[PDB]
């Protein structure tokens, strides 16, 4: 038991701290776009008015 | 174009085009010799006279009081009329036609000769200047209406200017097709968004809030919000894909290789 258990544990809470890397990278990515792309939208308007 | 005979005979016998013009092989395809289309268009007088006086024949029937159904075979090409075989008569200012099958089957052709364009010269005269719309209208309502009434008075259906007021689809069918006829007569420069300035944060935009399609008239969309303290997602996303703010904030483009009608530019080369 606690010889293959304890085999199990490591590797469930790896693949749960990677998928949790996998998530935050994705969020990042996303803050990066919208910072992107409203940054395009303030500056298109700045030529016209 | 096995035998197109009496399409020939009635080609030559209104001098839309001479004789010699059937030789160059290929005049009856379209994507082939497109200048058949020209040729074409020179009946377009011929058919709206007919329309104009198979109103009146109509309202004078009304008037008279007779009840009958009208067949293009009782039709001659100058539009006058003859054959009342089988009319029936009742009292006056009571009678009736059935204009049906007569305008269902013509209307393939009303744009094959485009015989409605002597509807945007200065005053129904193709000896004249166009009519020079104002350039900020686009609405043009009661204007497909009045068409409407000066040609297909009698089609025995309601007509919705805007498919927006149909009940089922059949009739955003059936208002549809004749908006597509109705359409070829309007400035082709106010079509597509129809856009409008807002405030965020204290900021003003440009964004799209509505829509003139040339076949299902005005839409106007339905949860615009004026001033608005920040913005999300989604309606980042929906102001970026939007031509509004791009299109506005470019320069002004013409270009001749094209007979496209082209709108704009966003780079300088
Ligand atoms: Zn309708």
């Amino acid at each position: 038991r606690d010889a293959a258990m304890q085999r199990k544990l490591e590797k469930m809470a790896d693949q749960a701290m990677t998928q949790m890397y996998k998530q935050a990278r994705s969020e990042d990515k996303r803050a990066k776009v919208t910072s992107a792309m409203q940054t395009m939208l303030f500056t298109m308007l700045r030529k016209l008015d | 174009e096995g035998n197109c005979d009496t399409l020939k005979e009635i080609l030559v016998t209104y001098n839309c085009c001479d004789d010699d013009y059937f030789n160059k092989k290929d005049w009856y395809d379209f994507v082939e010799n497109p200048d058949i289309l020209r040729v074409y268009a020179n009946l377009g007088e011929r058919v709206r006279q007919a329309l104009l006086k198979t109103v009146q024949f109509c309202d004078a029937m009304r008037n008279a009081g007779i009840v009958g159904v009208l067949t293009l075979d009782n039709q001659d090409l100058n539009g006058n009329w003859y054959d009342f075989g089988d009319f029936i008569q009742t009292t006056p200012g009571s009678g009736v036609p059935v204009v049906d099958s007569y305008y269902s089957l013509l209307m393939p052709i009303l744009t094959l000769t485009r015989a409605l364009t002597a509807e945007s010269h200065v005053d129904t005269d193709l000896t004249k200047p166009y009519i020079k719309w104002d350039l900020l209208k686009y609405d043009f309502t009661e204007e497909r209406l009045k068409l409407f009434d000066r040609y297909f008075k009698y089609w025995d259906q309601t007509y919705h200017p805007n498919c927006v007021n149909c009940l089922d689809d059949r009739c955003i069918l059936h208002c549809a097709n004749f908006n597509v006829l109705f359409s070829t007569v309007f400035p082709p420069t106010s079509f597509g968004p129809l856009v409008r300035k807002i405030f965020v944060d204290g900021v003003p935009f440009v964004v799209s809030t509505g829509y003139h399609f040339r076949e299902l008239g005005v839409v106007h969309n339905q949860d615009v919000n004026l001033h608005s303290s920040r913005l999300s997602f989604k309606e980042l996303l929906v102001y970026a894909a939007d031509p509004a703010m791009h299109a506005a904030s470019g320069n002004l483009l013409l270009d001749k290789r094209t007979t496209c009608f082209s709108v704009a530019a966003l780079t300088n080369n």
